[PDB]
């Protein structure tokens, strides 16, 4: 079913193919990131004007 | 007969035929009904086919419709598809070059299943092309003709293999569907089977049908009698529905994990939705018949179900044991056997209502696509179906059809019959079909069941042999795409005139009989063993008893093309395929004198030809004249037909239409009023009645040579009416505007008599070669004026002329007056393309007469060029004086098996002569089967002969035996056929007798006119400066490399490097030597190629480093 | 085709320059890969 080493190996074996399409392997490659949020959104835009802070006050 | 005009055509047929031969343009008139839905077609179906009447249209709209968003709310459906009337009637949309159509118009309904509202908008759909009459499409003023194609009808197709390793027996499937994912079902080399689906190739049937819901069980359950399966079923090694859901996830749709959900619902998305898989309304009956599911049910699902999906499995499985019937459980039994691919059981014909039906069906889902966009980007209730609604796509899919496409070609005609055969033509090219390199031998081999439904002798000899074909005289396109034949249904040896109709499958399970069958008129075949068709395409005997069917008639099996070539049964099927072909290109010449010897079918051919004006309604003859005729029905009102004067064809030919009716006689509805191009009294005339001798004469007739009396010259018995058109169009430029004036500059005066002062040649002016035509200016612009120049205006005083004269000159290699201009320009409120402003066509024609080289033919196969034209004084003549017109060699005839025109010429100089059989001691043994009025015939008298049913050989002697003379006593021939004649060179008598007599010849459209060129230095092409190919360019003939073998082969070097380098390439190499050759002086010695550099250069920017080392 | 070799190569000299990560990068580099494939030889690895 879903465990016993069933389903696993199996998910990593279909993903790790050779997606011969450029395409499909750029789709391939794009389903591994989770979508984003409002708080994920912020937090990250915090983390980003620290970041520009920083290099300012380095620069 | 039966013909109201039609005239008296005496014939040699023994029997009769049940049913006349149908329109022969119904194959394109009634599919075009069905697409569009007309009452005819409604009432059509009303007896065949009324449990669902639809029609293209109605079926394309039903599909699509409804079609909603994500949340099902909200919704359009499509309803009601409504013509209108045609913008403008057929000629004019001919003449201004405008497609005949009519506007489509279509209910939309606007459902909101959140709240409830409707919106019943009646959109303009587009512009939709109609048919017009004959069967041919116009677009841009052109006349298209599109063909059917054969393709193979989706469905499931069994077949057997030999591994040819151990002899072991294999048998595969592929069920084959429009538009969906194929299955290959098989057994393998090893025992088990191969489940190979969309080109992956493991995973036996284990877990198939593990994952549509079942486990072992049921596999073993219903397989314990196919050890085969058996052992597949134990070599499983995978337990779990989810198991093998995730195993056909590896090979059905990698790179992505799966999970619980995906794979079940892909498998029913790939396969059991109709949206992804949709075999055909076709290809479900199609499986429904090869396996026995459903035989009394509607015909709806088109989605493959798993119940075919277990049939398919059990019949296959079941055909691996050799087994002969399979009962499927919840059906009848259907026999287990292999399916054939060309049997025309399994080949359909998509007609134009398929072509236009799939190609509307792209554009429908280019419009569902694009409504799917709409529907959701806008806020409820501010939506429109009109908003909603684009038409471009449709319009686009359709200019994309009948524009740039192979399958809907340019009309070919330049006489009827091409104009008939064109259409009512079966290809297999293009879109779904099979290339030419594609084609394998075995499909363009005749099938035993293209009988009385593709003719097996009309076919191109190019590369295309077998590839397209013509349909047959009495065949029937079924409701359904699939092709089927009449015949009469003989019951315990008594013959009925009941006629049904059979398609290539139901044939094999009955035995059809010989069409010239001993009939006693009780239904009894006189002998017990009768020729037969049987199952399997066999001939063989049978007793009379056990026969169920019989040919509606002898010439079933032929086309209508080669229906006109009288004794056709006493000609090799080789030399019959050649005159078939060359009866489609022939010319229509300027008398069309009707043929003594032919068949029935000329009259029937001539008449549904299109060409040739037939009385709609009865009544008397109002008034006559050679642009029109005024009929006056019984009705009190009467009908003008505007007669069609000097038209040209879409190959240059003429069309010319002359009444042949009087100012005070009555005509019969179906009665033919007005002759086309090649129609004498209505009755197809494609060429001359000839006298002929068969000798071979002093080596001008050596070799297919044909030698003709002058007469033929100058009594313009073989002369064509050609008719070109030029086209120049003056246009906007950034320079300015292109004038059609006659200020052209650095131009003589005897050259400028003919024109007009609107600048082009007056109407009746002769031209010719390189005169000019249109005077069109364009400014110049600027350039190196030449210091030269400078001092050529100071000498002369002559003005710059600052415009360039680009007018439109006669090409090479022709001449002829002019018949008409048509002239088009923006200020005339036109619609011409965005760009142009003037466009003037002139149109010249010229009276070509038969000179050398020229092609005649026959219609038995043989063909020719004229080897020359030599005086009157030097022909052969009988003793009556008369010279003979053709004389063709007689070393062709008994090599190449034609003998049946030495029939046709024997039975030729007998209808000329006249005979009369003497009835006095009763009726001589050869003539009591003769029908009667056929013992007596005057001078002149025309016959026929229908090509499996005619004049044999004993009634072709005794007609031959009493040949009475026609003004002196005088039996020229004697009772064998041949005749004395004196030679007209030397003048003493031949010193053997000739075979003489009058043969039906034609000219062919390959004139020597159209076919000589040559050129001294023409234009080039841009990357390679090699001269360019072709006559409409100057040309220049290919020195292939096949050539270079033979020159290098010679040891002639400095001819082959002439011929290479400076006369074809090097550029400074041939401007040299043209200065060598005008200045008299020495040729110099030849440079480089240019195409070499080219190629070096080419090579260099393929990242490969090559330099060429002096040393 | 050239115009394609031109366009990638512009727009990776872009990305280059700018400051991308390093799925982009390699996904235009992959592009300007299979763009020099389809200018010397059309169609002989994948779908021309």
């Amino acid at each position: 079913e879903d465990e016993s080493e069933a389903l696993r190996q199996a998910r990593k074996d279909a993903e790790l193919t050779a997606s011969a399409d450029s395409v499909r392997a750029y789709l391939k490659q794009i389903g591994k990131v989770a979508l984003l949020n409002a708080e994920e959104e912020v937090e990250l835009a915090k983390r980003i004007e620290a970041g520009l802070y920083a290099t300012q006050l380095m620069t | 007969n039966s013909v109201p005009g039609a005239p008296n055509r005496v014939s040699f047929a023994k029997l009769r035929e049940p049913l006349e031969v149908p329109g022969l343009l119904d194959v394109q008139t009634d599919s075009f009904e069905w697409l569009i839905g007309s009452p005819r077609w409604r009432e059509s179906a009303a007896e065949r086919g009324d449990v669902n009447p639809v029609g293209g249209l109605e079926e394309v709209l039903y599909e699509l419709s409804p079609i909603e968003d994500f949340s099902g709310s909200m919704s359009l459906s499509f309803s009601d598809p409504r013509f209108d009337d045609v913008k403008a009637p057929v000629d004019e949309c001919k003449d201004k070059d405008m497609t005949y159509a009519a506007p489509l118009f279509v209910t939309a309904e606007f459902i909101n299943n959140n709240t409830g509202e409707i919106k019943s908008q009646t959109v303009f759909m587009g512009d939709f092309p109609m048919m017009t009459e004959k069967g041919t499409f116009i677009i841009n003023g052109t006349e298209r003709v599109v063909v059917s194609q054969l393709v193979r009808s989706p469905g499931v197709y069994f077949d057997e293999t030999i591994d040819k390793s151990t002899d072991k027996t294999l048998h595969s499937v592929k069920v084959i569907p429009s538009r969906g994912a194929w299955l290959e079902f098989d057994v393998d080399k090893r025992d088990t089977v191969g489940v190979r689906i969309d080109r992956k190739r493991r995973q036996p049937v284990t877990v198939l049908l593990k994952a549509l819901g079942w486990t072992s069980e049921q596999i073993v359950e219903r397989f314990g009698f196919s050890e085969i399966m058996r052992s597949t079923l134990e070599k499983d090694n995978t337990v779990g529905t989810d198991e093998a859901l995730l195993d056909i996830y590896r090979k059905l749709r990698p790179g992505e994990p799966p999970t619980k959900e995906s794979a079940q619902t892909l498998l029913e998305n790939l396969f059991f939705k109709e949206k992804r898989y949709d075999l055909a309304r076709v290809g479900r009956y199609k499986v429904n018949k090869k396996l026995g599911l459903h035989v009394g049910e509607p015909i709806t699902s088109s989605t493959l179900t798993e119940e075919d999906v277990v049939a398919t499995i059990e019949y296959l499985v079941r055909l691996h044991e050799g087994q002969t019937t399979m009962t499927v459980p919840g059906g009848v039994e259907v026999p287990v056997e292999t399916d054939d691919i060309d049997h025309f059981g399994n080949r359909r014909l998509r007609t134009v209502g398929e072509l236009i039906q799939n190609q509307i069906r792209v554009g429908m889902s280019r419009m569902e696509r694009v409504v799917r966009e709409r529907m959701t980007t806008q806020d409820v209730e501010a939506i429109t179906p009109q908003t909603l609604i684009n038409i471009r796509p449709v319009v686009a899919a359709i200019k994309e059809f009948f524009g740039t496409s192979q399958l809907s070609q340019f009309m070919d005609q330049n006489n009827p019959l091409s104009g008939l055969t064109h259409k009512r033509r079966l290809s297999a090219l293009g879109p779904g079909g099979l290339s030419r390199e594609r084609a394998g031998l075995e499909v363009r081999d005749v099938h035993p069941s293209h009988y009385g439904r593709m003719c097996p002798i009309e076919t191109p000899e190019g590369p295309n042999i077998g590839l397209i074909g013509s349909l047959s005289v009495y065949a029937r396109v079924n409701p359904f795409g699939f092709i089927e034949t009449p015949y009469r249904k003989v019951v315990d040896g008594v013959v009925s005139d009941e006629i049904v109709y059979l398609t290539a499958d139901e044939e094999d399970r009955h035995v059809v009989a010989q069409a010239n069958s001993p009939i006693d008129a009780d239904g009894r075949f006189v002998e017990p063993r009768v020729l037969v068709r049987r199952k399997a395409g066999e001939v063989e005997y049978v007793p009379s008893s056990e026969v169920d069917y019989m040919d509606v008639s002898p010439r079933q099996m032929v086309s209508v093309a080669t229906a006109m070539i009288p004794f056709l049964e006493h000609d090799d099927a080789n030399r019959a395929l050649m005159g078939a072909n060359m009866q489609r290109q022939a010319v229509p010449l300027v008398r069309s004198e009707a043929p003594l010897v032919g068949t029935g079918m000329e009259l029937r051919a001539a008449i549904d030809a299109g060409d040739v004006v037939v009385a709609e309604e009865s009544g008397v003859i109002e008034e006559v004249s050679a642009d029109y005729i005024t009929v006056m029905h019984d009705n009190g009102t009467r009908r003008t037909y505007r007669m069609r004067k000097f038209a040209r064809s879409n190959h240059g030919t003429c069309a010319n239409q002359c009444p042949i009716v009087d100012a005070g006689d009555r005509v019969e509805a179906g009665q033919v009023i007005a002759d086309g191009p090649c129609t004498d009294d209505g009755e197809m005339a494609l060429g001359k009645n000839l006298l002929v001798a068969i000798m071979p004469w002093e080596g001008h007739n050596y070799e297919d040579a044909i030698i003709l009396s002058n007469r033929l010259v100058e009594e313009d018995v073989l002369t064509s009416i050609h008719i070109e058109e030029h086209e120049i169009d003056a246009r906007d430029t950034k320079l300015g505007a292109e004038e059609i004036t006659r200020d052209i500059p650095n131009i003589s005066d005897e050259v400028l008599a003919d024109l007009d002062e609107r600048g082009i040649v007056r109407i009746g002016a002769e031209v010719r070669d390189g005169d000019i035509l249109v005077g069109k200016v364009t400014p110049k612009g600027e350039t190196e004026l030449t210091p030269e120049e400078r001092l050529l205006r100071a000498i002369f005083g002559e003005k710059a002329r600052e415009v360039r004269d680009t007018s439109l000159k006669v090409p090479h290699g022709e001449s002829g007056k002019v018949i008409g201009i048509r002239v088009f320009s923006r200020e005339d409120e036109d619609e011409l393309p965005a760009g142009v402003n003037e466009l003037v066509r002139v149109y010249v024609a010229q009276k070509r007469k038969i000179s050398d080289g020229d092609k005649l033919a026959g219609r038995h196969g043989n063909k020719g060029v004229i080897g020359k034209i030599l005086p009157v004084e030097d022909m052969p003549f009988l003793a009556d004086g008369t010279p003979v017109d053709i004389i063709l060699n007689t070393h062709g005839v008994p090599r190449r098996m034609n003998i049946g025109q030495i029939l046709e010429t024997h039975l030729g100089w007998c209808a000329h002569s006249g005979w009369k059989v003497d009835a006095a001691k009763g009726v001589p043994d050869w003539a009591a089967r003769l029908p009667d009025e056929l013992l007596e015939a005057q001078p002149n008298a025309i016959v026929s002969t229908p090509v499996f049913d005619g004049a044999q050989e004993a009634e072709l002697q005794g007609l031959l035996s009493c040949t009475l003379p026609n003004r002196d006593g005088d039996v020229l021939v004697d009772a064998d056929g041949k005749a004395m004649l004196f030679d007209g060179r030397s003048g003493e008598p031949f010193p053997y007798p000739v075979t003489v007599g009058y043969m039906y010849i034609m000219k062919l459209h390959h004139l020597v006119d159209d076919k000589i060129h040559a050129r001294s230095t023409g234009p080039y092409s841009m990357i390679t400066q090699q001269p360019l190919g072709g006559k409409a360019q100057f040309g220049g003939q290919r020195f292939g490399e096949m050539e270079c073998w033979a020159m290098q082969a010679y040891g002639a070097a400095y001819t082959l490097q002439e011929l290479l380098t400076i006369k074809s390439d090097d550029t400074v190499g041939r401007v040299k030597v043209y200065e060598a050759i005008v200045k008299g002086e020495n040729i110099p010695e030849p440079g480089i190629p240019e195409s070499f550099k080219v190629l070096l250069k080419e090579l260099q920017s393929l990242c490969l480093n090559v330099e060429v080392l002096s040393s | 085709l050239y115009r394609r070799v031109i366009n990638r190569n512009n727009r990776l000299k872009r990305l280059i320059d700018l400051g991308a990560p390093e799925i982009i990068v390699n996904n235009e580099k992959r592009m300007l890969q299979e763009s020099v494939d389809a200018l010397f030889d059309n169609g002989r690895r994948g779908r021309p």
